[PDB]
DNA sequence: CCCGTCCATAATCACTCG
DNA sequence: GCGAGTGATTATGGACGG
């Protein structure tokens, strides 16, 4: 009785057309002929807003570049020409019987590739006597979002004990940014000398290495 | 002007419960179904249930029966939802919305959301840590930063130079590093020549501290 | 013939208005 | 008398089959 949406992420180039798909395991028409299928948009930080109801009826205040269509078990939401403002998650939703939301489809603006401008940082003097020691690596402004990050202690790989945070695709330049932190103890950080950060991006099969040593 | 105003952020302990509200105004409360939607961090929208203030008629997603209980006080056009036996999974933003009819058949008006956080952890101030490059890289603009960790609860007011710097800034989502959160910010030649320091403040801890990024 | 489950879903219906 | 006109969502009436 679920609603499945495709794709899980749609990359479109500004000005070009985007099309999200929503399918029901079965015929969702109400016994009155109406098909209470809706689409909603939620932008980061905001609350979900209504785009379309009953399959194709556009909601007042909603841009004309939004249209919806379908029947029985297949329904589509289309953005004739994507505007840079359109980034966010779109969700279809069945409003009849036992209401249910689709899994949602994230809209990303398809922009040109970019390599991670990395910069590593050594644990601050303040932190050292204050318990542990945290090494940080910022991988700012890059595209696409699919990237990976490995840490190395004296050339050796360090995968345990790290933490990453990503940032939603910036709405102006359309790039992503992530951060990796390595929390080693104080006695541990002191036991080694080399610390590195490498990022594997689809730009090339050649990583981007940035490092520092305790001197 | 239809408007739905929900109560503010909340923190409860595993096993405790919570009751949140949604005040409506601008329309006839008793003629529309009010819906409730849940959204966990980075997850999707999840329908919970609905109530008709006109007759207290209710319905719950099978998954929330017993977990969520809804009520509505008519004379005050306010709708409530109470969550019991809270767990880590009940942590999220909860919305209320109005099912409209006539000029549109859907959820046309939404509240702003009520963040609920479940944890047995305690209130702790951040430990902002200054971060500057260690000087080993091929470099007209340098990226330096600030770290914030071991703090609880959310959120943290992180600004650069009391609000002067906005671009070249990347503040990251507080992640969970052992009962407490940790976040970071990286700012992007006029340094260290001039002063560029970190301005972090914690409403909850009732603290405000600045860490001046001084070279090594 | 009573009752709990499962089942597929269009107002092409049921009924008041002229 | 009979054909056009008219309602809606937030669950259900009917077909098994035990």
């Amino acid at each position: 009785v679920l609603m499945t949406q495709t794709p899980l992420s749609l990359p479109v180039s500004l000005g070009d057309q985007a099309s999200i798909s929503c399918r029901s395991s079965q015929n969702i028409v109400h016994s009155n002929g109406y098909t209470y299928l809706e689409w909603y948009l939620q932008k980061p930080g905001q609350s979900p807003k209504l785009l379309i109801y009953t399959v194709s009826n556009r909601f007042s205040g909603v841009p004309d570049r939004f249209s919806g269509s379908g029947s029985g078990t297949d329904f589509t939401l289309k953005i004739s020409r994507v505007e840079a403002e359109d980034l966010g998650v779109y969700y279809c939703f069945r409003g009849s019987h036992v209401p249910t939301f689709g899994g949602g489809t994230k809209l990303e603006i398809k922009r040109a590739d970019a390599a991670p401008t990395v910069s590593i940082f050594p644990p601050s003097s303040e932190q050292l006597t204050s318990g542990g020691a945290s090494v940080v690596c910022f991988l700012n402004n890059f595209y696409p979002k699919d990237i990976n990050v490995k840490w190395k202690i004296d050339g050796s790989e360090r995968q345990n004990g790290v933490l990453n945070s990503w940032t939603d695709q910036d709405s102006k330049d359309s790039t992503y940014s992530m951060s990796s932190t390595l929390t080693l103890t104080k006695d541990e950080y002191e036991r080694h000398n080399s610390y590195t950060c490498e990022a594997t991006h689809k730009t090339s099969t050649s990583p981007i290495v940035k490092s520092f040593n305790r001197n | 002007e239809v408007q739905l105003q929900q109560s503010g952020t909340v923190l409860a302990r595993p096993g405790a419960s919570v009751k949140m509200s949604c005040k409506a105004s601008g329309y006839t409360f008793t003629n529309y179904w009010m819906h409730w939607i849940k959204q966990r961090p980075g997850q999707g929208l999840e329908w919970i249930g609905t109530i008709y203030p006109g007759n207290s008629d209710t319905t719950y997603s099978q998954k929330f029966k017993g977990k969520a209980k809804l009520t509505a006080v008519t004379s005050t056009s306010t709708a409530y939802m109470e969550l019991s036996s809270l767990t880590n999974e009940d942590s999220a933003v909860y919305y209320c919305s109005r099912r409209n009819y006539g000029s549109s058949y859907a959820m046309d008006y939404w509240g702003q959301g009520t963040s609920v956080t479940v944890s047995s952890a305690k209130t702790t101030p951040p430990s902002v840590y200054p971060l500057a490059p260690g000087s080993a890289a091929q470099t007209s603009m340098v990226t330096l930063g600030c770290l914030v960790k071991g703090y609880f609860p959310e959120p943290v007011t992180v600004t650069w130079n009391s609000g002067s710097l906005s671009s070249g800034v990347h503040t990251f989502p507080a992640v969970l590093q052992s009962d407490l959160y940790t976040l970071s910010s990286s700012v992007t030649s006029t340094w260290p020549s001039e002063t560029v320091t970190c301005n972090v403040a914690h409403p909850a801890s009732s603290t405000k501290v600045d860490k001046k990024i001084v070279p090594r």
